[PDB]
RNA sequence: CAGGCUGAUCUUCCCCAAGAGUCCAUAUCGACGGGAUGGUUUGGCACCUCGAUGUCGGCUCGUCGCAUCCUGGGGCUGGAGCAGGUCCCAAGGGUUGGGCUGUUCGCCCAUUAAAGCGGCACGCGAGCUGGGUUUAGAACGUCGUGAGACAGUUCGGUCUCUAUCCGCCGCGCGCGUCAGAAGCUUGAGGAAACCUGUCCCUAGUACGAGAGGACCGGGACGGACGAACCUCUGGUAUACCAGUUGUCCCACCAGGGGCACGGCUGGAUAGCCACGUUCGGACAGGAUAACCGCUGAAAGCAUCUAAGCGGGAAACCUCUUCCAAGACCAGGCUUCUCACCCUCUAGGAGGGAUAAGGCCCCCCGCAGACCACGGGAUUGAUAGACCAGACCUGGAAGCCUAGUAAUAGGUGCAGGGAACUGGCACUAACGGCCGA
RNA sequence: CACGAAUGGCGUAACGACUUCUCAACUGUCUCAACCAUAGACUCGGCGAAAUUGCACUACGAGUAAAGAUGCUCGUUACGC
RNA sequence: AAAGUACCCCGGGAGGGGAGUGAAAGAGUACCUGAAACCGUGCGCUUACAAUCCGUCAGAGCCCUCGACUGGGGUG
């Protein structure tokens, strides 16, 4: 793969192994006027693109009766740290069937 | 306007000494 | 769209000398104690014997 | 005013200083000799011929290999010009000075030319941006047609430079500024923002900017 | 393979499919073949791709190559003579000859066979 | 991307439950609001009880949108919820509370009001 | 219907000022009367066409004029400031989306820096629509004894054509540029582009009684528009993976295949794309417009002018991007072959064979209607295969354990697979025609 | 202006490929287009029409003219096919 | 007047070239004489920077021809 000798600065492995379905607990360090912040997204994770830096993944809350959506670069400065605190098997590589389900019928089953 | 004029000015070229077959 | 006039002598010559033919091009194989001559394309198959030169 | 030519390797995402994603298009500039330099004197300006990739020697025509011969340099694949400004700018050349893709400065800007890409005779909507008439409502067969061309008895004809249908692209174009994020100096490759001409392995003309 | 760019030969998609099975049978059967140089070419990557399930001796590829072809004294003689037989060659089984313009159409000829 | 006609659900309350775009301020043809932009919009729904009619003009600023967007270090957010809050003439939502998630985006365009309620911003 | 002449009527300016403006005709309006421009309205006329010049509005595509709607430069003001009025200059660019009506026009709605006016057969139907008008059907009001009639309403009502020539948009072939070739170029002459907002500082300072509130110059973030590109997000996917329904077939079970819109459904790399991300509109210089001037006569004074010397706008030159020596004034800087042979009515002759190079064939492409252009051609990585990855799908077949069974779990991040990446000659890149 | 009582007046459930207005659902009708497949178009081999036609080695601008010119005037512009 | 081409060669045939028959195939059953439109082949002269009711008049050059030792043709 071409671009890859240019590739291996901004790779971190700080990045522990997850797949879509697992449940992931994403840091992430929100600059603002006021002071640098550790905020912290919390959902389950729909989908891996693929291809050294340019790969992203989508994680998904539910929050006060509405969905949220939220991707992020996998080798983020931004990123801070990553915590997979359930992972489970879905059967699947990309789980776009949560968008309509909303409810208990979206809850993933631990492997 | 401008066609209608400047036939009519043709009348005075020397060789037409003053009229011109207007028509 | 119809034709307006009847195209001249000259006219319709003039691009109908464009209508050609070009080709072959032939190079000298050899088979069977005699050279025949071939397109270079079939140059391969001509001594190889998947053609027929009898034809 | 300095220059380089290189070729498009193609493009990835490289995170800044500040923490944001900058796009950057990878070409790399390899190791150009200056072959001739065209002098006020005899030519009536002045330019800087530069070689650039590397090409077997039987490959090169004779008429072009004792060009080099005469520059004492290996032949090579692409050679194009760097027209440049006044006459004093060419007092820093010799032939057979080999410059590389070191001397641009991390946060430069650059005009980076290079030839696009062909889309092969597209008409109209593609070409020229047109609107087409509509899907429904009667329309018989004009979907992306051009419709009207021209007046009626005056002028009786197309005016020259009418927007019509024809091939498109492989035209020269120029992105101008773009700026230069990274200089890599081993390697030889320039990290460059945003998108430069032409396929992936096409010919680039990197220099400085005019506007900058 | 690779997909055709342009249309797909016979005039549709499960016509060439169909099309490919059928000069691939008869050519692991007879070992030459004749047709128009673009079917030729065409060919070339589909019949290698059935060389290279045969060499390598499973179950797994039996039924692979079977999801193709059709034709069980051909999927026979594909694992019995051609698969032992290139385990030597690497890649390459196969070679395309000119054989001159058809009749009728003017369609370019090409015979296609095994290198042996 | 809320574009003409369209409807957003209202975020906070006011009494106002459904609302239709009429113009996206800040610009001649100015096609799209998301997040950030404002819009003009027109009451649909409404509710019986409250400070608001059924059919009158009012200013609105979207909150959430289904379309997702860049911000900054490839970092997108995307909702399921088409959303709005009506405001005063320059700033402040008429609306005391607002419910569900706002866009971070708009603690840059300066609803401070707007992100200082709300159960989170993000 | 359209063109032609005419210009009563319309239309844009203008002469004279009775006046109104506290006073003061000319800041701004300007009666009565007079003189012209324009051909854009309603007309007059009957000159071209009735062996046919086919039709209002809309869509698509425009192109020019300035009598300027916005942006830009000025004078005067009954111009404090902000915001105006009025007149001169200026055509580079930009001049939104909806509601009602067949509409043009118009009334309204929400915006905008602004929602300009006109010509080109009231531009444009061998480009499109057919709602309006204007055939045949039919009813209503009216007039007629009646057949029927009405720029009175109403509902329905066939839109034909394979481009010869010029024209325009692209692309080659053939001679030419005083020998034949190749590489890089010069720029005569063209084309494309040219929009503008808010907000923060300067400063609540100038200015004003306060209310309000700046020029000039800085800096940030925009909208619409254009061009490149595919890293990201998003769409597409007809030889990719998996799920699944009905039915026939592979002897049958298991496992697969054909057909049903690609049978349907969930994803989908490359390619092409925008809804995507980058970038652009310049910064200077020169000669000017209206206007402001300096020095100064004729005319002892005066005066921007008579001689001369300046300032001065998005216009005009140049700058920026693209094409370009068929630019017949056919250019320049290099490098490479540079040499033979015969015939004749023997001279800017006709061949023959070549050299430096070109083309045809051959292997292809991210170049492509064909052609062309760009690579590759055995001293070879151009394409296929094969081997490895990337990436896409999501846990193959077989055997095994569990379950009375649908099914589940372990061998196993498995199996399969196209375009992206390297490695590897295994297959296919094997001899003719031009050319001083 | 100018409805009217069997050229019937005023209503009327059910019915209507009738005309009219509005509503929800859904949608490439649209904002604003994009891509894929097939059939023509295009290239090569074969066979092989047609309407039409005073001529031809058929530019453009401003004019003039039976009052809208490829052909007339004066310029400008244009290598052959 | 059939004397309608025996025979040989090219070819799958058709069709032809020799050979014959006849006064003549310049009479071959596609048949007396065989015009023009139209359709080719060869040979001169001209033409690829030029706006051509296609002619006309002036006219360079080139190519044939006659006659003494310049008259006519073709081209433009
Ligand atoms: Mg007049
Ligand atoms: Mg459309
Ligand atoms: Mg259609
Ligand atoms: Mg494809
Ligand atoms: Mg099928
Ligand atoms: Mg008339
Ligand atoms: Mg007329
Ligand atoms: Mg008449
Ligand atoms: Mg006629
Ligand atoms: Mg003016
Ligand atoms: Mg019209
Ligand atoms: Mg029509
Ligand atoms: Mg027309
Ligand atoms: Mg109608
Ligand atoms: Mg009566
Ligand atoms: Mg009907
Ligand atoms: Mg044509
Ligand atoms: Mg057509
Ligand atoms: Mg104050
Ligand atoms: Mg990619
Ligand atoms: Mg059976
Ligand atoms: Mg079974
Ligand atoms: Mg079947
Ligand atoms: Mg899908
Ligand atoms: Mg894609
Ligand atoms: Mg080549
Ligand atoms: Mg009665
Ligand atoms: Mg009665
Ligand atoms: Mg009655
Ligand atoms: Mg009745
Ligand atoms: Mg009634
Ligand atoms: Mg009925
Ligand atoms: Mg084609
Ligand atoms: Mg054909
Ligand atoms: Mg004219
Ligand atoms: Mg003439
Ligand atoms: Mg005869
Ligand atoms: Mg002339």
């Amino acid at each position: 793969n071409t671009l890859d000798f240019v590739d291996q600065a901004s790779l971190r492995d700080d990045i522990p192994t997850f797949s879509p379905g697992d449940t992931v607990n994403v840091h992430v360090k929100v600059i603002e006027g006021s002071k640098e912040r550790i905020q912290v997204f919390k959902g389950v994770v729909i989908r891996r693109q693929g291809g050294g830096i340019s790969e992203t993944f989508t994680v998904r809350k539910e929050s006060y009766g509405v969905g949220v959506e939220r991707t992020f670069p996998v080798h983020s400065p931004n990123i801070d740290h990553i915590d997979v605190l359930t992972r489970g098997d879905v059967r699947r590589a990309k789980l776009y069937y949560l968008r309509e389900l909303r409810g208990k019928k979206a809850k993933i089953k631990e492997k | 306007a401008k066609r209608g004029r400047k036939k009519r000015d043709r009348k005075h070229s020397k060789a037409n000494h003053g009229k011109r077959p207007n028509a | 769209a119809v034709p307006k006039r009847r195209m001249s002598r000259a006219n319709t010559r003039s691009r109908r000398a464009q209508w050609k033919a070009e080709a072959p091009g032939l190079v000298t194989v050899s088979v069977a104690g005699q050279q025949r001559k071939v397109p270079r394309r079939l140059l391969k198959a001509a001594r190889l014997g998947l053609v027929d030169l009898d034809k | 005013r300095k220059g380089i030519l290189g070729t498009k390797l193609g493009m990835t995402q490289v995170f800044d200083e500040n923490n944001k994603v900058v796009p950057v298009t990878v070409v790399k500039a390899g190791p150009n000799v200056v072959t001739r330099i065209r002098t006020t004197e005899r030519d009536g300006y002045s330019a800087v011929q530069l070689a650039y990739g590397e090409i077997s020697p039987r490959k090169v025509i004779k008429p072009v290999a004792g060009q080099f011969a005469a520059a004492g340099v290996n032949p090579r694949r692409h050679v194009a010009e760097l027209r440049l400004d006044d006459e004093a700018a060419v007092a820093e050349y010799e032939v057979g000075q080999e410059l590389t893709a070191e001397i641009f400065s991390d946060g430069a800007y650059v005009d980076v030319t290079g030839t696009s890409k062909g889309k092969g005779f597209a008409g109209t909507m593609k070409r020229h941006g047109f609107r087409g008439q509509g899907a429904a409502h009667g329309a018989q067969a004009v979907h992306r047609r051009p419709g009207s061309i021209g007046g009626c008895a005056t002028p009786g004809r197309v005016f020259k430079g009418t927007r019509m249908s024809g091939r498109m692209g492989n035209d020269r174009v120029t992105t101008q500024n773009l700026k230069v994020h990274k200089v890599d100096a081993e390697n030889g490759v320039l990290l460059i923002k945003g998108a430069i001409p032409g396929r992936n392995g096409g010919l680039v003309v990197v220099r400085s900017a005019i506007k900058r | 393979p690779k997909p055709t760019k342009g249309p797909r030969l016979g005039g549709s998609s499960s016509h060439q499919s169909a099309l490919l099975a059928n000069l691939a049978t008869s050519l692991f059967e007879h070992g030459r073949i004749k047709t128009t140089e673009p079917k030729a070419r065409a060919l070339r990557p589909y019949a290698e791709k059935l060389i290279t399930h045969a060499k390598k001796g499973a179950l797994h590829n039996r039924r692979e190559v079977m999801k193709k072809i059709r034709d069980k004294d051909v999927v026979h003689t594909l694992f019995a003579e051609i698969g032992p037989f290139y385990a030597d060659r690497n890649g390459g089984y196969t070679r395309i000859i000119k054989v001159e313009n058809r009749k009728g159409d003017n369609a370019p000829m090409a015979v296609i066979e095994l290198v042996r | 991307m809320i574009q003409q006609e369209s409807r957003l659900k209202v975020a906070d309350n006011t009494g106002a439950k459904e609302i239709l775009c009429i113009r996206v301020l800040g610009g001649s043809s100015r096609r799209y609001a998301g997040i950030g932009d404002v819009i003009v919009a027109t009451v649909k729904d409404a509710i019986p009880g409250g400070n608001v009619k059924r059919g009158d003009v009012v200013k609105a600023v979207v909150v959430r949108t289904v379309k997702e967007r860049r911000r900054a270090d490839g970092s997108y957010i995307k909702f399921d919820e088409n959303a709005a809050v009506i405001i005063k003439n320059d700033n402040d939502p008429r609306g005391t509370r607002i419910f569900g998630p706002v866009g971070r985006e708009l603690r840059e365009k300066k609803f401070m009001k707007i992100v200082s309620l709300a159960p989170e911003v993000l």
